[PDB]
């Protein structure tokens, strides 16, 4: 998994 | 200030020779890179932001010019592939695992979360990342007498880093990493928060899903009694990856499967078994199937447990996919099972559910639920009760299905069903 | 008789 910030 | 500013005013800004001129040009691509409508990352990479940024992680004298840029960098390597291999390609992985012994928790936070990032997109990346020696540093941010004293987020983002060092396949991650790693995994199960356990399990359920040594190197640091206690919390994004966890470990030997059984998982598998969500009905026959698929006294445990009637009741009625797994762990417990066993499962009225799934459009299926009955046959033959039997199968509208089968497409259909109608109903 | 998540799904 990736994810940003915000 | 710093809101709305054009990709072509940030490159302006970031090319001055003026620091603070270049920190505000950071502030305004990381709230671009910020916004939750279409970020203009492919903008940024091509403007060659990305080496600017890079080299603004080594500003030790600029504290809020390395956040600003880890910040941005973490947005763009949250992307697609090509756009985290545009970060990694930048030079990003040394320069974020200097980050990680930063003084500033909000840094060394960043740098966490921009590593699982660029970690999470694969195999290569991840073993990148533990090569340029990310592990290390990662641990000694863990490295403390209690878990509690870490802020919530920060703990969080350290699990969810680590998760995705374990994560991937062909190749799974390197043994002596694994082994570096579980240790600090084995404790943050242990935590109270949801999701660090969530993560943990996550991280679990990776290093299982593999060979037997994989599973081995997972079982051998006592871990499946906390798994079997997460099994049964009432969070779903806690039981999800537990159950998988478990579903992964029962796909090992007969030993590790039994340690599952030991730390007392079946208790949890009537309410698994009727699990509002489909995934978990699903994964939890998978795991059964397995289970059933052991030895003669772990098929005996499956028995005493009660879960035979459970097994009755999702073949029933179930969604497709989850009676395709209650097909499997039928025929698994006929391969394996004693004739006690089988004539256990007969009285438990596996006949009438098993013959009303011949009429699916999946071979498959067909195949599975074919080779069953003529393991129940089997036992039927050795007590002398293959027309008592027969008659079962007559009276349910079974032998009109199977005397359909002859007919059928698939080769090994049109001879498993030609057999037993040759066999038993002639 | 054991089959892996990738087997099974």
């Amino acid at each position: 998994r990736k994810r940003g910030y915000s | 200030g710093t809101v709305n500013w054009s990709v072509e005013d940030i490159v302006k800004g970031i090319n001055s020779n003026n620091l603070e001129s270049q920190l505000q040009a950071t502030q305004a691509a990381r709230k671009l890179l910020s916004r939750e409508k279409q970020p203009p990352i492919d903008n940024i990479i091509r403007a060659g932001l990305i080496p600017k940024f890079v080299s603004f992680l080594g500003k030790t004298d600029c504290s809020p010019i390395q956040f600003e840029s880890a910040w941005a960098l973490t947005n763009i390597a949250s992307g697609t592939s090509e756009q985290t291999k545009a970060v990694v390609d930048g030079g990003a992985i040394p320069a974020f695992i200097s980050l990680l012994a930063s003084p500033h928790a909000h840094i060394s936070e960043q740098a966490v979360w921009a590593l699982g990032n660029i970690a999470g997109d694969g195999s290569a990346f991840r073993d990148l990342v533990i090569k340029h020696g990310a592990i290390d540093p990662l641990l000694a941010l863990l490295a403390v007498p209690d878990l509690s004293t870490l802020a919530c987020g920060y703990l969080r983002n350290l699990t969810w880093t680590l998760s995705n060092l374990c994560r991937n396949k062909n190749p799974a991650p390197p043994l002596d990493a694994v082994e570096q790693i579980l240790p600090t995994l084995v404790r943050l199960l242990h935590h109270n928060d949801p999701e660090v356990l969530a993560d943990s399990c996550w991280a679990i359920s990776y290093l299982t899903d593999g060979p037997n040594e994989r599973i081995e190197m997972v079982v051998k640091k006592g871990v499946v009694p906390q798994l079997v206690k997460l099994l049964g919390a009432t969070e779903l994004p806690i039981v999800t990856p537990a159950l998988r966890a478990i579903g992964n470990i029962v796909t090992g030997t007969d030993e590790q499967t039994q340690k599952v059984i030991d730390a007392g998982a079946l208790a949890v598998f009537p309410s698994l078994l009727t699990n509002p969500k489909t995934n978990i009905q699903k994964e939890a026959t998978w795991t059964m199937s397995n289970i059933t698929a052991g030895r003669q006294d772990q098929i005996q445990q499956v028995v005493n447990h009660g879960l035979v009637p459970f097994l009755v009741g999702v073949l029933s009625k179930a969604d497709f996919k989850t009676q395709k797994e209650a097909a499997w762990a039928i025929t698994n417990y006929t391969s394996g099972g004693t004739v006690e066993q089988i004539v256990y499962l007969v009285h438990c009225g596996i006949i009438e559910p098993l013959m009303n799934l011949l009429s699916a459009k999946d071979t498959k299926i067909i195949q599975v639920i074919l080779d069953a009955i003529s393991n129940i046959f089997q036992a039927a033959e050795k007590l002398g009760e293959t027309e008592k039997l027969s008659i079962m199968i007559e009276e349910c509208g079974g032998l009109d299905k199977i005397e359909a089968l002859q007919r059928h497409e698939n080769e090994s259909v049109y001879k498993a069903s030609l057999n037993l109608i040759e066999k038993y109903f002639s």
